């Protein structure tokens, strides 16, 4: 059971650093632009077994826009990305919507405001009303903050498995399992560790 | 949730962090409650940690007696120990963990939990 | 007596038993 | 393997083509990655739209024809006129035939919609390009073929579709207003032939997808088609009756009548609005009888989700908010369409209860557009009165915690309905309360919810009858608290109990022995263990004082003294148990109270004694620390010293201009500790290296350092006394903090110390101009190296640093005027830098700052240093500004870039600039800065835009320079060059446009 996903917005929005805190729980700091689109798997447990998002996330800025909607061929559901610190995410949003659905017709899309957590908010929630003659579902998200970051999946989920009721559950945790040639080496990577401070000092957790 | 042979003896919110050697930067692995869950059969205690609302494991191994919990640089409330057998993502792996919490009692609080777990461990 | 019983009701307030 | 096809040198191999696109599509791993590197660099090679004609005809791969389409797509936005004459016609011969061919196989029209879809938008790219001025037959021959296959007549509704898109709702940006406009005026004329063959379809039948088709192309044709079409024929009888009986047609036929709801009509005619009721009396029979009655639960049918519910629900919502926001006064007199108007609000109750966020928020916003309007308008409330009544009890159940905006709307609209009827809203209010107490509602969630909801309508009943309303609440509140069992259900009701008494500050201040018991309770409940209850102490405690605060600062009948003196003198008793963020709160709220003081002599003396605790402490440790600083190591030392800075940034934060006394108390000795602290810092580093600025006992010590630099702005940025502040603040405060910052190692400088220099050049900027100096020279060269490599590093000193250099530009631009020449040259490159960055809060700050300098150096006049200024600096402020308006990575800034843009134009055609801005060998003698100025320009974006034409650099900038006291022309201009530089062969006559 798996679903395409396309996921579209402006350069610098988050949308990869949104799919990789989904995939490996990091967060990653650099904006390292994506080129063309990176294809993931991304698994989650619900209560009406597992289901598997491919993610296509394609590429924000126009010089490294690739094959651009050819990536949305044979989509089943997308989000659309735009940053809430920046005014000009959220007027290109109708230009990504109108590129989305002339590939694809009847797919439940997400609209996502990203990086909530920034104090400086440019884009109010009173000024965002485009989901609504559009039909999409809206969320405000920050990949930083984990606010709301897993309700896009569950939202979609909901509506691609036809059960409004979908939860997501926990999964089964195995037993875990039980050399002095390694000792040294292991120790190493320790002392390297110890000196690099973690990042983040000043966080709640 | 194969939890249920099992019983809770200490319960954290805690962040989990891995060490990217090839990159010389700490990683974040998953945030949520990071749990002792004692067995009742086999006798043996492990770590099972859980992120927030997705719930999927990022940690998972046997509070092994030779691990040692060492501070790190930057923080008072953390602890950093190598693992050599995780199974958070499928097959036994190996990772230099770090794990930061609220404050440095709950962080002292560990501790005191860690090695309570390594010495059940070893009988 | 109406907002003197309330008064003397609020400094009844407690969490505990 | 697989880069065969990249080899344009052989033939391309259709099937292995084919097989690319397929991994790419359908596989996965490193296989599907390099086939999309592949797949790319096949698609961007310049010359891979020659071989789009084979793929198109000979490929068995639809996906494979869809990036062969996308290749032609490029090629025709971007290089059309590029290309010789006779492939712009086989090329539009091509998608014409291969379009036709895709209609007439039925296999492919209906099984490769994606296809078509793609083939139709190509076709519409070339009619923009070449339509109607070289295709002037197109329409008539779209009708006419339209009548021979039912497949063309559907699929000519698609092209028309997307058409009407490109030319009215994407134009704007995508081309020039020129050009736009051509388009329109083009469709415009050819409409009534489209509009008679769209009438014709929608009244004839019959097939489905032939109709779905046909009412979606009306959709977009409802944007910009005059009204006549809609009301002067039947259409608007068939969108609102035939075609919202069958659920193929009515989602599309819904959103059509929405834009319809907002058409541009004329308000005098009487069959016009007769029109207007018509069809919204037609659209609601037929969702009653076809759909579902108004009794209907929409929450459960929402919450089922079967097929598209949601999304009609959605859309019944946006049909008859829009509707009734813009034409309910047409059914409100007619006693005829009162049944009307009223189902129809119904359907909106209904659809209120809909447990769905923004769907909440778009009725809510219709709502408060109604109660609003029965507030002020005359002799309309009596008509929505179960109405109201309804609503009234909807938005006390969906109450929220106080989305920040979401609760702000609730409150706004339940109060409107309190003034409506309070005595409805009081009874429903304490019957949900009587349902609390009884059982049958009770939840932590919902008695949550109904407090706020009682709390929100604070201030909208008389006195008198809100007094007899907070006694019921508060006594049954009190009663439910008094009967559940359990701290934690205990809790939750004390907890909201003290929100409600905190929200009527009215009742508190004319019952003191009441509001006195209030306060003695949250002293109790700062002692109490269970999480949440001190927090909620603190904030009650501050939030009540706020409203009451003259209420503690005065002697209340039978009281010995003002409760202010009360709460210092167990201050030390009450806030023991607190963490130190709470006893922040809790001296921050005396302070407000002791502000209310106006006797000099009597607030000072409270001010005294509320800061006494904090004082000893405080002497304690300069005594102590100072003799010998070891101790500024203990981590113990280090939390005490942070948390007694920051009880002094409370106070000075609710005091203002009042704290001066207890901050001389205290300045000379925390300035000392500031530079102790710093000495320890950098011994620190010296002693580990710079991975001690992470360890915590440094991060201790910067946050002492963090703190009094807070303490100072806080003082400074609400000083009235500002003689004082130059006097006594300013000059010891530069001598502590600007040499320790300029001496210190990047990574062990505080950004926080530019935001305080910010600060001080805020209030006191235009009486230190030696100061405003000193600080330049110790800040200036130092932080702009830290910032001047990249655009990541130092994110913080990136931002400080530039607002420190905006205020010092408004407040002290005579600071400037003192650096060396090469200083000058380092702050205009600075100023540029900062153009460049695509942090919203440095490139706004840059632009904002070139804009005010060049302001500042025209009210100078003729003088050797504006002069000067113009000759070095001009050009270079010209030249960064185009590049960062044509280089598509600054796109934020493009208000602020034309503004300046047009204010360094400006000068040189209102000649003044008094010096020839070229040396006289460049230019013969005489020749006029303006001559000059278009030369610079079109030689400068001649060689930035080699593809452009002289002729259209030459009519941009004739255009540009006429148009530079127009900033909306001005702008237009600007758009339209940056649509022409995307593209090869711009039509110059464009940049007349206006
Ligand atoms: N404060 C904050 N920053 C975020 C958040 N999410 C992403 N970012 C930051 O935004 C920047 C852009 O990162 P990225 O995920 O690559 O954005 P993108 O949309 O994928 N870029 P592109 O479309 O060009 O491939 C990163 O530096 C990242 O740290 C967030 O939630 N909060
Ligand atoms: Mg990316």
């Amino acid at each position: 059971v798996q679903f395409k996903l396309v996921l579209v917005g402006d350069g610098g929005t988050g949308k990869t650093t949104f799919v990789k805190r989904h995939l490996t729980g990091e967060f990653e700091k650099k904006y390292v632009a994506t080129l063309g689109v990176e294809v993931h798997p991304l698994v989650f447990h619900t209560n009406r077994g597992p289901i598997k998002f491919n993610v296509w996330d394609t590429a924000g800025q126009e010089k490294f826009g690739g094959l651009r909607d050819g990536y949305y061929i044979q989509a089943q559901c997308a989000i659309i990305m735009f940053d809430v610190t920046s005014r000009v995410t959220y007027k290109n949003v109708p230009n990504w919507h109108r590129d989305l659905v002339r590939v694809c017709e009847n797919i439940p899309i997400v609209l996502c405001g990203n990086k909530v957590d920034i104090k400086d908010r440019k884009v109010k929630a009173k000024s965002i009303v485009f989901h609504r003659k559009k039909n999409l579902q809206y969320y405000d998200i920050s990949a930083k903050s984990n606010y709301n970051f897993e309700k896009p999946f569950l939202w979609l989920a909901r509506k691609l498995i036809g059960d409004p009721n979908l939860e997501f559950v926990a999964m089964p945790a195995l037993a875990p399992p039980e050399d002095p040639a390694l000792a040294a080496q292991y120790e190493h990577d320790l002392e390297v560790a110890q000196t690099t401070a973690l990042p983040d000092e000043d966080d709640d957790l | 949730t194969m939890e249920e042979d099992e019983e809770v003896l200490y319960k954290v919110r805690a962040k989990l962090f891995r060490f990217d050697a090839d990159a010389k930067e700490w990683k974040e692995r998953g945030t949520g409650d990071c749990k002792f869950l004692k067995n009742k059969k086999t006798n043996k205690v492990r770590i099972l940690m859980r992120r927030d609302k997705t719930l999927k494991i990022c940690a998972n191994h046997i509070i092994a007696p030779e691990y040692t919990l060492k501070p790190n640089v930057g923080s008072d409330r953390s602890w950093v120990y190598a693992c050599t057998a995780d199974i958070a993502e499928g097959e036994a792996e190996a990772f230099t963990f770090a794990i930061r919490f609220g404050s440095k009692e709950n962080a002292d609080k560990f501790k005191e939990e860690f090695e309570k777990a390594q010495e059940i461990n070893k009988k | 007596t109406n907002l003197e019983a309330l008064q003397k009701k609020l400094e009844e307030l407690e969490l505990d038993e | 393997s697989m880069e065969g096809i990249l080899d344009f040198s052989n033939d391309l191999d259709i099937a292995l083509l084919d097989q690319v696109v397929s991994t790419f599509y359908q596989g996965s791993g490193v296989q599907q990655k390099q086939a999309q590197e592949i797949l790319t660099k096949f698609q961007d090679n310049p010359d891979a739209w020659q071989k789009a004609d084979q793929i198109l005809q000979f490929s068995t791969n639809p996906q494979s024809k869809f990036i062969a389409l996308s290749i032609l797509d490029k090629l025709i936005t971007r290089k059309w006129k590029l290309l010789p004459n006779d492939h712009r016609i086989g090329i539009r011969n091509f998608v014409v035939g291969m379009i036709i061919s895709m209609c007439q196989d039925d296999e492919v029209f209906k099984t490769q919609k994606n296809l078509i879809n793609k083939s139709d938008l190509t076709l519409v790219q070339i009619l923009k390009q070449e339509w109607p001025q070289n295709w002037p037959e197109f329409i008539p021959e779209l009708i006419g073929s339209s009548s021979s296959s039912v497949n063309v007549c559907e699929n000519n509704m698609i092209v028309l579709k997307l058409l009407s898109e490109e030319v009215f709702d994407f134009s704007a940006e995508q081309m020039t207003q020129a050009k736009a406009l051509h388009l329109k005026n083009s469709m415009s004329k050819e409409f009534e032939q489209i509009f008679k063959l769209c009438f014709q379809v929608l009244e004839q039948g019959s097939s489905s997808s032939l109709i779905v088709a046909t009412l979606e192309s009306l959709l977009r044709y409802l944007h910009w088609i005059p009204y006549r079409y809609i009301y002067e024929t039947n259409i608007l009888e068939l969108l609102s009756t035939k075609f919202m009986t069958s659920p193929d047609t009515r989602a599309i036929t819904l959103k059509c009548l929405t834009e319809v709801s907002n058409l541009k009509i004329p308000q005098d005619n009487d069959l016009i609005k007769r029109q207007t009721v018509l069809f919204f009396q037609n659209t609601l029979q037929q969702i009653a009888t076809s759909v579902m009655p108004v009794t209907a639960d929409l929450k459960a049918t929402y919450a089922n989700a079967n097929g598209n519910d949601q999304s009609f629900l959605q859309d019944l919502a946006m049909f008859l908010t829009t509707y009734l926001a813009r034409n309910r006064a047409l059914l409100e007199s007619d006693e005829s369409l009162r049944e009307l108007l009223l189902n129809a609000h119904q359907y909106l109750i209904q659809l209120s209860k809909i447990e769905e966020r923004e769907l909440f928020k778009t009725t809510l916003d219709y709502w408060h557009n109604l109660v609003a309007d029965l507030f002020y308008e005359p002799l309309k409330k009596h008509i929505y009165e179960e109405i109201c009544s309804q609503l009234r009890l909807v938005i006390i159940e969906n109450m929220v915690r106080p989305t920040i905006q979401l609760y702000k709307s609730e409150r706004e609209v339940l109060v409107y309905l309190t003034h409506l009827n309070v005595i409805d809203t009081e009874e429903i209010m304490i019957s949900k309360l009587a349902r609390q107490i009884d059982g049958s509602e009770w939840s932590w969630h919902n008695i949550n919810t109904l407090s706020w909801a009682i709390g929100s309508i604070s201030g909208t009943m008389s006195e008198d009858t809100e007094k007899r309303f907070v006694v019921t609440v508060i006594k049954d509140l009190l009663g439910l608290c008094e009967q559940k069992r359990g701290k934690d259900n205990k809790a939750v009701v004390a907890s909201d109990i003290m929100y409600v008494v905190g929200q009527y500050p009215r009742f508190l201040k004319a019952h003191w022995n009441f509001l006195r018991t209030v306060i003695l309770k949250l002293f109790e409940f700062m002692h109490e263990t269970h999480e949440g209850v001190q927090d909620m102490a603190c904030d009650t405690f501050i939030k009540i004082v706020q409203k009451c605060k003259y209420h503690f600062v005065i002697q209340q009948p039978r009281e010995s003294e003002p409760f202010i003196q009360t709460i210092i003198r167990d201050i030390q008793k009450t806030t023991a148990d607190l963490q130190p963020q709470q006893v922040h709160t809790f001296y921050k709220a005396c302070g407000i109270i002791i502000s209310e003081e106006r006797s000099v002599a009597e607030r000072n003396r409270l001010l005294s004694d509320l800061m006494q605790l904090p004082n000893m402490a405080w002497d304690t440790i300069v005594e102590q620390s100072t003799a010998n600083p070891t101790l500024l190591l203990d981590s113990e030392t280090v939390k005490i010293i942070a948390n007694i800075i920051k009880t002094n940034v409370a106070v000075c934060t609710s005091m203002g201009a009042d704290f001066y006394p207890q901050l001389g108390h205290i300045y000379y000795n925390m300035l000392q500790l500031y530079r102790a602290v710093s000495s320890m810092i950098s011994a620190q580093v010296a002693a580990e290296g710079l991975i001690a600025t992470k360890t915590p006992k440094v991060r201790g010590l910067r946050t002492i350092k963090k703190e009094i630099l807070k303490l100072v702005e806080t003082y400074i940025s609400k000083a009235r006394n500002l003689d004082d502040v130059v006097k006594v603040l300013v000059e010891p405060l530069l001598n502590a903090v600007l040499e320790d910052y300029m001496n210190n190692v990047p990574d062990a400088r505080d950004a926080e110390v530019l935001n305080c220099m910010t600060t001080v050049v805020e209030k006191v900027g235009h009486m230190i101009p030696q100061g405003v100096i000193l600080i330049l020279q110790s800040v200036f060269e130092c932080t702009l190296d830290m910032i001047n490599k990249d655009f990541t590093e130092y994110p913080e000193h990136r931002v400080e640093f530039y607002k420190l250099l905006k205020v010092i530009n408004e407040k002290s631009f005579a600071a400037f005027l003192e650096l060396p020449p090469a200083a000058f040259k380092l702050f205009v490159d600075a100023i540029c830098w900062a153009f460049k960055h695509n942090n919203r809060d440095v490139e706004v700050n840059g632009l904002q700052i070139a804009l005010d300098l060049v302001k500042n150096i025209e009210r100078m006049g003729n003088v050797p240093f504006a002069n000067e200024f113009h000759k070095n600096y001009f050009f270079i402020f010209v030249s960064e500004t185009f590049f960062v308006l044509t280089d598509s990575d600054h796109k934020s800034g493009f208000s602020k870039q034309a503004l300046l843009l047009m204010k360094l134009i400006s000068l040189v055609y209102d000649n003044k600039i008094s010096v020839p801005l070229y040396q006289e060998a460049e230019v013969p003698q005489g020749t006029s800065n303006q001559v000059y100025l278009s030369q610079y320009l079109a030689n400068m974006l001649s060689n930035a835009f080699p593809h452009l034409t002289s002729e259209q650099i030459a009519s941009f900038l004739s255009a540009l320079t006429k148009q530079c006291k127009d900033l909306v022309v001005f702008k237009g201009t600007l758009r339209d060059f940056l649509v022409q530089i995307k593209e090869v062969g711009g039509d110059p006559t464009d940049y007349l446009f206006a």
